[PDB]
């Protein structure tokens, strides 16, 4: 390995070549060069038998600080450790009869790196050491002092960095102590003053939590899960910070918005505000009173924040376009309603102030600020387009719950007597919703993740309340939703839908199926039977099933055939196919499935080879053929044939029974006493 | 000795089970046993060396320590002489070197008091081979310190000589090993790169016969012959070399065996120059015969086997490819790369620039496995395309330019001849490609050796190749155009005399064939010859015009060449040959810009000697069509044009706005200052659709330039002056359509402190009203700007917000501000300020400046950036120097809840904001100071860094001015970016001092402040300034030396010393935190010299703990200001007390801070002149006038306050460009304070004794006995550093400035 990398970095050049050593020279490496402290301490005197001299036991602390991290041999870190942990011992022990705190902020953050490592017996050790000294510093004999304030900020910048997971979490086991031991000692006629007591720890946690870094609000929602098993289970204590800073932490859950899925952040601040909702409804059930309380950061400030203007601000922020915030926000309103004095429920509620707080009101808390230019039918990602489609999107899932529950009405928040913007935004949206390119894909999954709840929502309307059907205008009863419905059940490799994804790809054809069966029962099932019937019909299909089939045509040919496959597929889940396509004027056996078994029964006679996707698709194909009609009667027939296949002869009919031998046996199993 | 030291201290702590101690020495509760640390620490050490080197090494010093009480003074004396007698065997009989036993002995021995005279010429040959050089250096330098003196320095340069270094290695050669007259001439002309004349003057110091006058020492008697080798082989000198390496041992006819393996001496500094150029004359082709039978015959032993194949192995790989056995050459080329990974595995990791001498041969040894893996395959050569792969390779793969000593280049280029030649045997167009890649390489190696003024290297490569350049057309017209280029750069440096003499060898030259129908048909260097040839008439034309006559007298033939082409006929004749030859080449990739570059400045250098044709026609347009194309040279001669269209407004206006409107909008950014100020300027129209452009483009870049451009512009009412008011408006109008930069910098402006900002309202109207109250209305137009900011509460809040300093303030000022309303706002009288003064001193007592939270401007306390409302893009980027891109700017994100006054007059303010990158970034800001002047000198320093990155000789030393980031954002508030760790010069050499130096330095009667005190009354008699008005005439010159000895002696001298060792702690740390520290502070002082400024005083140098390297704020006094208008005068021109002296004892001062500044120099006075014009553009900007100069003085309080009465009218901005252009083109630094000591203070009282100090005395100085005019860069530093420290001058000077420390 050596040689190799002198041999590349002499072929590598020699303008290249030099980039090597000269980085800085100083980032690092210019941190162990330099000295701990000024003046020195820790005299330690070896006693002989008649001289004792004197030995200064700080020349070989940074060595054997660098040895007990990475030592790789087991015979020297032992031997590291056991002397680190008596120097520590010793220092500790000398202080106490010599300010050296500018050794200890550089001998603190290495217990705990060496406390939670890897192995075994060196956890055995440094874990009481690291967990006793918690207990010594958090004393009134050493309370206050400067030495405590480097073991919390030395556990603060282990609990907010870059890759140290193994170390975060013992961070919060070191928090928890803290505040265990923090009021086990410390006794409110004196606990009024501290600027490191646990209200301060409080502000501490918040002035991180509103934080524009990724680490620094998962370092507070660490804390929060570890500091949750207390602030509950006393009492005196709970009803003053966290009930206010709910809103603190859901709004680092907003804040929290674009970060990535994959961080660890959402799951993290959730299971934070959950672990305190579930604590809400414990006492809150009960206790409810104008007592003294503590303003969070937005609310007009008053005398007591009982409960009731906390639900008013989250059904004022439910558009908010954070989404992860807004789920929350919606959640929090469902389960917040019914605990007022009245013991209320939504169905009362919501129409009970709209009919005495104006239409409008609760319509711009649903709109948003964002009611309010055809420079965009080139696809591409300008911020503000996308920050619209936010907005449109906020104001699109707002009504998805309150129409589906029975808390509103549809007809009564909709309708002409009121003239609001989402009904005209839908329509202007879709003018061009059908249409560097690093950048394209961004604004086309973003553009994917509306139409989806677009499509829902035009399920929802209709299937809660079929009275007001003709209050939606007829441009979604026309060719752009009519088009956009049939370019995601045929080929959505048109409007933005990439695939090398799991999750849109999996869910298109479960929104395709139940909107469609929110249709056949709606009065205008004609639009859409009038629409499909010009695609899928028996020339189009013989059309697309050729002549040719099996060459070296990969692509072509067998995807323009599973395109149609998989739509009569869709289609028979939906219980939409007769209403599509009949058959002749003549019995039950569909004249395309008689038509299709024939082509793959007599497909594989000679005039033949295989593959796996070819394979699959006769067996798409010939799992279609069976969903027309009865038809097994026919296919018993065509399993017991005596035909005489010959080959430089065997039987023509077991390989044809012997190739599929699955679709078969399940379809003849789905009907019995007919079969047998 | 691999176990020594864990077997030493095994024994020397066993002995202590056998003591009565193990009592539980922590005896409490929180102990641990006596046993349970002792057996670890003893247990840790036999593991690994250097923990047990540090245990042996306390554990030793502290038994020497405790033995000083009893074992009286009789028996210490032969204990330490026996163990100096120990130790000098130990050195002398060690066999294999450990490094951590090398460096514990070389380390207990300079702790202690007799052990320091080990053995010194033992240090040396054990540090110098086991790698451990940093510690034997601090070693011979402490016994230096407190003939044997004189190897001593002998070893100290042999150390010094193998790290690099070799600034410090001349300047002990030419102060210790000295006393001679031919030394000095010779290192000052092999200092720079001259290795001619200084081994042209070695061999006729070395052929001496009389010499009576003081015999030389046979300590530089071989020294000479050394350096004679050195310089022999610096330029390609073989055959001079291997004459002058044996012809010094032994007899004529070379008896070379056992003679240099004996004497082992002989063996180390005469081997390797021996075999490397007989190595050398191999390669080209004779046959020899000489090396070959001595490594043959070497080629036995233990002895003289196990060094030739220890060290060298790699000349030996050559050898047996010559010899040709090649799995010999592989096994010894195996050798050679684990050798190579042997030695850079144990260099310390900051010793730069050896770890880099070291990594420049990886590459030669690459090139000799690749040719051995390519000749070792039978079918490789069964056809010419792998051959053909390898030659294109080959080709793309240099060292490069510029940063490579030429020794390597010739490294590389013979071993690639070599293989070219053994596989051209080997293999049998074929045989044109490889003599084209031959001559190619060849010429790249001749176009490098130009760049680094190896010239004496070049004239040989070019007579080399000249006889194989005729075989073509293309090659010799390249070879010419080469030999044009060498004869055109390497005539700089000559004298007015010889100029003219050499440039005019290369006209006639080129009279023959690379005209013979070659110049018809190709094109490409057809531009290049016309623009070589109007170069040099240029230069011919320019050499003679200097000194008109006396000139063109001694020559026959060459004054008929100069008036074949009177004497003004033929200067504006050849001024006419040049123009007409620099026309051709324009009207016959990147080769335009030069094309287009010469016309441009020959044209503008032609514009300023004339203003004391048609050529604005030929500027503008012949510029702009290379500005259109990126062009960083002409990026910045932009205010050049917007001064040739003011002055030149007939022609070229309507041909400046179309060229001007078809260009690329990004390339203006930085001079973007000029073009919104030539807004209000007449003749606007040619800059109007540009600044439209980039504000609908780019339009961030733009709004805190238009804001203080826009705060005065007062516009004309005639007809071509009427729509520019109304495009003012338009530009105003589509810029900040948010309101939320106003709101910014209104939150900005509430952040500072308003007690200071009423105290600069006080002294502007007591200074404005002062003079005659007939001014009109200009106080009722100041008021309102008073009353806004500073009055009732609701003020604030209608301007920006609530403060809670208002809270404090504006609710206070309503019980005193009723007699400003009654009276302040009508005042009109300028009679007592008293009043104003009497609540001054009452807002100062019972204040709270401390607002201790971010909360005192709550608009960025509370941020919460949402949606696109103008987010604002922090404040800094858009340095320029190619196209922005305007998404990934940090958008700011964040204001953290926390300020920092800071320790100053003002104490300005310090936030700690956050990008929304997730870092924070601090920053400072400035409540009432005016920033286009250190945004200025900031963008001098980029230039000045920029000149400096391109010159080799600091190229390869690495020498760069440490910037910093400055933005005005309106007037009188603009933030600074402010750096982590570091620490002011006063703050580290004011901690360094212990606790009675430091205290009974400040409070003494005795102190350096109260003796020079009492010395100023004792000479003058009062005790205020005027004091200094009469005590240059009230001492004579050898009392005040004396009395300024007398109180310089009080300071500690290692003070700077013990702040570098204090924090180092490590012995090879310290080295590289002084030099770096001597590097830096030599950099920054030449370059406060060429554009001057004063004020140099403690708390304006800031050092970095981290690397040890100042950085220079607080720019004050700009060009010469600093002696023109302060009361009592500077007259230094930088700063170099008694402590930068006492860093580099025992070396004197020409070492270090001397080389630096030569090369640094000698980079900057060698340029076309844009340090000149950017000078000149910089001081022709109205903005800094009489007045503006005035109300920045008065911002401190202070010494400068009222008396010009004449300096209305001499402020005289061409005078500035004419000394600076005066002492950056030669000029004698006592000459240059004298004549700016004369344009201030004409007629003052003390006159004489100014003019007389700054002169000199030619008794002792050097400053006095030189020509005004017309010196050299290192007599010129020579005398800069003599008026640096005259005694005479620093005995009087300011008492702030604090010369004796």
């Amino acid at each position: 390995i050596r040689i190799r990398v002198v041999q590349m970095l002499g072929s590598l050049g020699g303008q290249i070549n030099k980039n090597l050593l000269t980085v800085t020279s100083s980032d690092e490496m210019m941190k162990s060069y330099v000295a701990w402290d000024r003046e020195k301490r820790l005299s330690f005197a070896v006693p002989f038998r008649e001289m004792k001299p004197v030995i200064f036991l700080d020349v070989f602390l940074p060595r054997v600080t660098e040895l007990a991290l990475t030592a790789s041999d087991r015979q020297t870190k032992v031997a590291a450790c056991e002397l680190l942990h008596s120097m520590v011992m010793f220092m500790l022990g000398k202080a106490t009869q010599p300010p050296m705190y500018q050794l200890y902020k550089r001998t603190f953050p290495v217990l705990l790196r060496l406390a939670c490592d890897v192995d075994q017996v060196t956890r055995q050790l440094y874990e009481p050491l690291v967990m006793q000294l918690i207990h010594w510093f958090t004393n009134n004999k050493k309370f206050e002092s400067q030495d405590t304030v480097a073991l919390l900020e030395a556990i603060l910048d282990g609990i907010v960095d870059p890759v140290d997971s193994t170390l975060r979490d013992f961070c919060g086991r070191c928090i928890r102590e803290f505040l265990k031991w923090s009021i086990k000692q410390i006794t409110p006629q004196q606990q009024e003053k501290s600027p490191v007591n646990t209200k301060s720890l409080f502000k501490r946690l918040y002035s991180l939590a509103l934080h524009p870094n990724a680490f620094k609000r998962l370092g507070a929602s660490l804390a929060f899960n570890n500091i949750y098993r207390e602030f509950r289970e006393e009492e005196s204590l709970v009803e003053q910070f966290v009930f206010e800073a709910l809103v603190i932490y859901m709004e680092s859950l907003a804040l929290a918005h674009a970060d990535e899925k994959s961080l660890g952040t959402i799951q993290q601040c959730c299971d934070a505000i959950d672990h305190l909702c579930r604590i809400i409804e414990k006492k809150h059930v009960s206790l409810n009173k104008a007592k003294k309380r503590r303003l969070p950061r937005g609310f007009p400030p008053s005398a007591s924040l009982c409960l009731l203007d906390l639900v008013k601000w989250l059904l004022a922020h439910c558009g908010r376009p954070q989404t992860e915030c807004r789920h929350k926000s919606i959640e929090l309103f469902y389960k917040f309603v019914p605990l007022l004095p009245g013991n209320r429920s939504p169905n009362l509620w919501l129409k009970d102030v709209l009919k005495e707080e104006g239409v409008s009101f609760l319509i711009n808390t649903f709109e948003g600020g964002g009611c309010g230019l055809l420079y965009l039918r080139g696809p591409f990602s300008l911020q503000a387009t996308l920050c619209w489609l936010d907005l449109l999107l906020a104001a699109l899932e707002c009504y998805n719950t309150f129409i589906g529950e029975r808390t509103v009405g549809a007809l009564q928040v909709l309708g002409t007597e009121a003239q609001s913007s989402l009904l005209k935004a839908v329509a202007f949206f879709l003018e061009s919703i059908a249409m560097s390119p690093q950048e394209g894909e961004r604004y086309n999954y973003s553009k994917c993740t509306v139409v989806v709840r677009i499509m829902e929502f035009t399920t929802t309307l209709l299937n809660t309340s079929p009275e007001g059907w003709k209050l939606l205008k007829k441009d979604l009863c026309n060719t752009h939703l009519m088009r956009v419905l049939v370019q995601t059940l045929c080929e959505p490799a048109s409007i933005g839908f990439n695939i090398g994804d799991v999750q849109v790809m999996a869910h298109l054809p479960d929104v395709c199926v139940n909107l469609m069966k929110a249709l056949k029962m709606s009065p205008y099932k004609d639009i859409l039977e009038t629409h499909l019937r010009e695609k899928i019909t028996a020339q189009s299909i013989e059309e697309l099933c050729a002549v040719n089939l099996y060459g070296p045509d990969a692509q072509v040919d067998r995807s323009r055939l599973a395109a149609v496959v998989s739509a009569c597929k869709q289609l028979h889940r939906a219980g939409l196919l007769h209403n599509i396509l009949p058959s002749q004027s003549t019995d039950l056996h569909h004249s395309v499935g008689t038509e299709l078994l024939s082509l793959v029964y007599k497909g594989i006679a000679p005039g033949p080879s295989l593959d796996l996707s070819c394979k699959q698709l006769a067996s798409g194909l010939l799992e279609l053929a069976f969903a027309f009609g009865g038809l097994c009667e026919r296919l018993v027939s065509l399993l017991l044939n005596p035909a005489v296949l010959s080959t430089a002869h065997f039987s023509h009919g077991e390989y044809f029974y012997s190739l599929f031998s699955e679709t078969i046996n399940t379809e003849l199993l789905k009907n019995l006493d007919l079969a047998v | 000795e691999v176990h020594f030291l864990s077997l030493a201290t095994n024994f020397l702590l066993e002995m202590t089970s056998m003591s009565p101690d193990y009592p539980n020495p922590m005896f409490e509760h929180p102990q641990i046993k006596h046993s349970s640390l002792i057996t670890p620490l003893q247990a840790v050490a036999q593991r690994d060396p250097i923990i047990a080197k540090q245990l042996f090494s306390s554990l030793f010093s502290g038994i020497l320590k405790e033995m000083d009480k009893f074992k009286t003074l009789s028996e210490k004396n032969n204990i330490t002489q026996k163990l100096l007698q120990d130790f000098n065997r130990f050195l002398n009989t060690t066999f294999s070197f450990f490094p951590p036993f090398v460096s514990c002995i070389q380390d207990i021995s300079c702790q202690h008091a007799a052990l320091l005279s080990l053995d010194p010429a033992a240090v040396s040959a054990g540090c110098l081979a086991s790698l451990q050089q940093p510690v034997g250096i601090r070693l011979l330098e402490e016994a230096l310190l407190r003939p044997p003196d004189v190897l001593r320095w002998v070893e100290l340069a042999k150390l010094y000589r193998s790290i690099g270094e070799y600034d410090v290695l001349r300047g002990i050669f030419t102060s210790e090993i000295g006393t001679k007259q031919i030394t000095q001439s010779a290192l000052l002309a092999e200092a720079r790169s001259d290795y001619s004349e200084a081994a042209k003057q070695y061999d006729e110091a070395l052929n001496k016969q009389d010499w009576v006058d003081g015999e030389p020492t046979e300590a530089e008697k071989d020294f000479w012959e050394l350096a004679s080798l050195d310089c022999y082989n610096h330029l390609a000198e073989w055959k001079s070399l291997e004459y002058c390496s044996t012809a010094s041992i032994d007899s004529e006819n070379p008896p070379d065996l056992n003679k240099i393996w004996s004497e082992p001496f002989y063996q180390e500094t005469y081997l390797p120059y021996m075999i490397r150029s007989k190595l050398k004359l191999l390669l080209q082709g004779e046959a020899d015969q000489s090396l070959l039978t001595f490594i043959d015959k070497a080629m036995h032993g233990e002895l003289q086997k196990a060094i030739l194949e220890l060290h060298y192995s790699q000349e030996l790989s050559l050898l047996y490819l010559l010899q040709d056995d090649v799995d010999r050459a592989k096994y010894y080329i195996q050798n050679g790369i684990q050798s190579f990974m042997q030695n850079y595995s144990s260099i310390d990791v900051l010793l730069h620039q050896s770890r880099l001498t070291k990594l420049q041969s990886v590459q030669a040894l690459t090139e000799i496995q690749e040719f051995i893996s390519f000749i070792s395959k039978q079918g490789n050569l069964s056809s010419q395309v792998p051959l053909k792969r390898l030659l294109n390779t080959w080709t793309n793969r240099y060292p490069d330019a510029k940063m490579d000593p030429m020794n390597i280049w010739d490294d590389i280029i013979t071993n690639r001849c070599f293989f070219l030649s053994k596989i051209e045997e080997k293999l049998t167009d074929i045989s044109s490609l490889i003599r084209s890649c031959k001559f190619s390489m060849k010429m790249k190696m001749i176009d490098s050796a130009r760049k680094q003024n190896n010239f004496s290297l070049a004239m040989k490569l070019l007579k080399e190749l000249h006889k194989e350049s005729k075989t073509r057309d293309d090659w010799l017209v390249s070879w010419v155009q080469s030999y044009c280029r060498l004869s055109h750069c390497r005539s700089r440096s000559q004298g007015c005399s010889e100029q003219v003499l050499t440039v005019l060898k290369t006209v006639s030259l080129l009279d023959e064939n690379n005209v013979s129908s070659y110049l018809s048909k190709n094109i490409l260097a057809f531009r290049d010859q016309n623009i070589l040839l109007g170069t040099t008439y240029r230069i011919i034309a320019n050499a003679l015009s200097s000194e008109p006559a006396c000139l063109a007298e001694i020559e026959e033939d060459k004054a008929r060449r100069i008036l074949e082409l009177d004497s003004e006929k033929v200067i504006a004749g050849l001024y006419q040959r040049a123009f007409q030859h620099l026309s051709e080449a324009v009207q016959a990739a990147a080769g335009v810009i030069d094309a287009y570059m010469t016309l441009a400045d020959f044209c503008d250098q032609q514009l300023r000697k004339e203003e004391e044709q048609a050529y604005p026609a030929l500027v503008v347009e012949k510029m702009l069509k290379a500005l259109k194309l990126n062009s960083n040279e002409a990026r910045l001669k932009f205010p050049r044009l917007l001064q040739i269209i003011e002055r030149y407004p007939e022609e070229t206006l309507s041909l400046m706005t179309k060229e001007i409107s078809s260009v690329p909008c990004w390339q203006f950014i930085s001079w973007i200052s000029h073009m919104v100020a030539l807004l209000d300027k007449d003749q606007a129209v040619a800059v109007q659709h540009s600044v439209e452009e980039i504000t609908d483009n780019y339009p961030q870049a733009i709004v805190y330039p238009f804001i203080i451009s826009s705060e005065s512009y007062s516009f004309k009412d005639t007809s071509t002056g009427h729509k520019n008011k109304e495009f003012v408006a338009r530009i105003k109008s589509k810029l900040d359509q948010g309101g939320v930069i106003q709101d910014f910098i209104n939150a900005l402006d509430q952040l500072s402190n308003p007690e200071l900002l009423f105290k600069d309202w006080s002294n502007d109207v007591r200074a404005e009203l002062a003079k005659t109250p007939v001014n009109k209305k200009n106080i009722e137009k100041m008021y309102e700007r008073m009353y806004a900011a500073l009055g009732d509460p609701k003020a604030p809040g209608l301007g920006a917000f609530r403060r809670k300093f208002i809270q404090t303030f504006g609710k206070e000022f309503d019980k005193h501000f009723g007699k400003g309303g009654s009276k302040l706002l009508r005042m009109k009288l300028s009679d007592f300020n008293d009043i104003t003064n009497m609540l001054l001193l009452k807002m100062n007592k019972d204040s709270k400046p401390p607002g201790n939270l971010k909360e005192c401007s709550p608009w960025m306390s509370d941020f919460k950036v949402e949606f696109l409302r103008n987010e604002l893009e922090i404040p800094g980027q858009y340095d320029g120097r190619g196209k922005p891109l305007p998404e990934y700017h940090v958008r700011i994100a964040g204001f953290d809840e926390r300020v920092t006054v800071m320790a100053s007059l003002r104490r300005p303010k310090r936030i700690i904001i956050r990008g929304h990158d997730e870092r924070e970034h601090p920053f400072l800001v400035k409540g009432g100071e005016d920033l286009r002047q250190d945004q200025r000198v900031e963008q001098l320093f980029q230039v000045m860094n920029g000149i400096l990155a391109q010159d080799s000789a600091c190229s390869q030393r690495a020498l760069q001015l440490r910037t910093y980031s400055v933005v005005p954002m309106t007037s009188r508030l603009g933030l600074i970016e402010w750096l982590e760790n570091t620490v002011t010069l006063k703050d580290l050499l004011l901690n360094t001092m212990s606790q009675e130096e430091k205290a009974a330095y400040l409070s003494d009667p005795r102190a350096p402040p109260c003796e020079y005190k009492d010395w100023l009354t004792k000479m003058s008699g009062k005790h205020d300034v005027g004091a200094y008005m009469l005590m240059y005439k009230g001492a004579n010159r050898t009392e005040t030396v004396t009395s300024f000895r007398k109180r310089e002696s009080k300071v500690p001298a290692d003070l700077l010393k013990r702040a570098f060792v204090r924090m180092s702690t490590s012995p090879e740390a310290f080295l590289a935190l002084r030099s770096h520290f001597a590097s830096s502070h030599a950099l920054i002082c030449i370059s406060h010299w060429i554009l001057g400024i004063g004020d140099r005083h403690l708390n304006n140098f800031m050092v970095a703990m981290e690397t040890g390297g100042v950085i220079g704020i607080d720019f004050g006094h700009a060009f010469g200001s600093a002696t023109q208008f302060l009361p009592v005068p500077e007259l230094m021109p930088f700063r170099l007390t008694r402590q930068f002296i006492n860093l580099m004892l025992p070396m004197k001062e020409t070492g270090l801070m001397y080389s630096i500044m030569v090369h640094a120099l000698r980079a900057f006075r060698s340029d076309p002149g844009l340090l000149t014009n950017t000078m000149d553009v910089f001081v022709k900007e109205p903005s800094f006038d009489w007045k503006n100069f005035e109300q920045k003085m008065l911002k401190k309080g202070g010494s400068w306050i009222q008396e010009i009465n004449v300096a209305e009218k001499n402020w005289y901005p061409r005078q500035k460009i004419c000394y600076a252009k005066r002492k950056l083109a030669g000029a004698n630094p006592a000459v240059i304070t004298c004549d700016e000591l004369l344009l201030g203070h004409e007629k003052a009282p003390a006159f004489r004794d100014y003019v007389a100090v700054a002169r000199g005395s030619k008794d002792h100085n050097i400053r006095a006995q030189e020509p005004e005019s017309g010196l050299s860069e290192e007599t010129q530093v020579k005398c800069l550093m003599d008026q640096a420290t005259d005694p005479n001058i620093l005995g009087r000077t300011w008492e702030g400035w604090e010369p004796w420390m």
